[PDB]
């Protein structure tokens, strides 16, 4: 719930995250973005 | 904080 709610004015997010949670890992569980 | 605007 933390990270659902985090936004630009707040947060920001790394790169590394931005890498594993939006290439690797959802790929690795069968589930792909639009 | 990130203060980007």
């Amino acid at each position: 719930l933390n990270v659902h709610h985090r936004s630009p004015r707040t947060h920001t997010m790394p790169t590394w995250v931005r890498r594993v949670f939006l290439d690797i890992v959802p790929r690795l569980l069968l589930m792909k973005r639009p | 904080q990130p203060r980007h605007h």
